[PDB]
C-alpha cells in the first residue's frame, strides 16, 4: 500500500506517482 | 523532490502537489 | 477571482481527516 | 465537482463525508 | 472521521474542521 | 487534557468535539 | 469576493505556534 | 474580530499574539 | 482582489517538498 | 516573483522546481 | 511562541511566519 | 544547521530568525 511504501519507507516521485489517476 | 517519509496529511499534500490536474487517490489500505 | 488551487489543497487535508481509514478519492477536472 | 459544491462556499464535515471512499 | 493520534498544529486544524461555526479553544495544559 | 487524550491517545470524533465552543 | 473559510484555516496553525503552551480560543460567529 | 483584522490583511506574529490566551 | 500572503504559505510548503536536501530562499519584497 | 509566476496562475512542480536552490 | 521541535514543512511554516516580508532560508545542511 | 538546532533540539524565536533574510 502507499503507507507502507512512502510513510514506512522512502518512496521516489515516480513511485509517488504510482498514486495519481 | 524530497526524500524522506511522508505521512499522514503531508503524505496526501505531497500526491495532491505531485498529481496534479489528473487528481489521485488515498487510500491506506482499504 | 477567487483560487481553485488553493482551496483544493485545504480540500484534500479535510478529506483526510475526515474519510479516515476508509480513504477517497481526488479528482478535479479530466 | 467538490471543487465546484466547496470552493465556491463552504461545505462541513458532514458535506464531505459524502466525497468519502 | 480519522481514528489516530491527532498532535500539534494537526490537532488545531482537526478543531478547526470539527466545530465549525461555533469555534473552539486550544488549551495543552493551561 | 485535550493533548493527553487526543495526541497522546486516540479520541474519537465526540471527543474532539468537548473542546469546540 | 475573498474566502474566510480558507483565511481561518491558516489563522488557527498560526496562532497556534504564536501562543505556544498559552494556548488560545477561536471565535468567528456566535 | 480577527477574521475581520486579519483576513482582510496581513498581519504579523506581533499583532496575532494580541488574540492569545 | 486575491490575496498573496496565504498563497505565500502554499507556496513555501511546495518548495520545501519539491526542493527536499537542496532546500531554497523564499524572497517576496526587500 | 514567484508570487507574481505562481499565485496569479497555477505553477506545476517542474516550474517550482526553478525556485530550488 | 512555541517551544518545542519544529520539524519539516512545519519548520518552514513557521519561519514564514515569523520572518514575514524579508524572507528566509531554508538550508537542511546544503 | 536549522535541523538540528529547531528540529533536532528546541529553538527560541530569535535562534528561529537567525534564518531570516
Ligand atoms: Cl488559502
Ligand atoms: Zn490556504
Ligand atoms: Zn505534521
Amino acid at each position: 500500500g502507499i503507507v507502507e511504501q512512502c510513510c514506512t519507507s522512502i518512496c521516489s516521485l515516480y513511485q509517488l506517482e504510482n498514486y495519481c489517476n | 523532490f524530497v526524500n524522506q517519509h511522508l505521512c499522514g496529511s503531508h503524505l496526501v499534500e505531497a500526491l495532491y502537489l505531485v498529481c496534479g490536474x489528473r487528481g489521485f487517490f488515498y487510500t491506506p489500505k482499504t
